[PDB]
């Protein structure tokens, strides 16, 4: 895992306003299940590609993420 | 249900209030205030009566009461 982006400790100052949770937040608004998976899936998505980074073998690729414990 | 949580775990905005709070009964004239309050457990020493000649400090310390009365 390369986690290039380090940046993801790089919180708000006010700190409870953070990009996942402005994500996360919208998507519990959501009564429709189908609409909430639409923004819940995306949120998911974030940390696949923060942890993997530009690594081939890694949580950012579909094929190599199982494998990473994370 | 006022909740009381690990001071780890409390929001900024938890803290914002806390902090100001705290400021603000610092500030406090009122009996009610923090300087009066302390005094409760110790010093000046409240016991006996609020003004009276010995005073001892406000310790039910060294006794089952003890944590009652913390
Ligand atoms: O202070 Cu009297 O007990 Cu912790």
């Amino acid at each position: 895992r390369d986690i290039n982006r380090d940046r993801l400790f790089q919180g708000s100052t006010k700190t409870h306003h953070n990009w996942f949770i402005e994500q996360a937040l919208l998507a519990l608004e959501q009564t429709n299940y189908c609409d909430f998976e639409v923004q819940f899936e995306i949120m998911h998505n974030g940390v696949h590609t923060w942890v993997g980074g530009k690594e081939p073998y890694g949580i950012g690729h579909l094929h190599y993420a199982s494998y990473d414990p994370l | 249900v006022m909740i009381r949580k690990d001071i780890t775990q409390l929001d900024k905005r938890q803290q914002l209030s806390l902090v100001k709070a705290l400021e603000s009964m610092k500030a406090d004239h009122s009996s009610d205030g923090f300087q009066a309050i302390a005094s409760f457990h110790a010093l000046p020493p409240l016991c006996p009566s609020p003004a009276a000649s010995k005073r001892f400090a406000c310790c039910v310390h060294g006794m089952a009461t003890f944590p009652q009365w913390h």
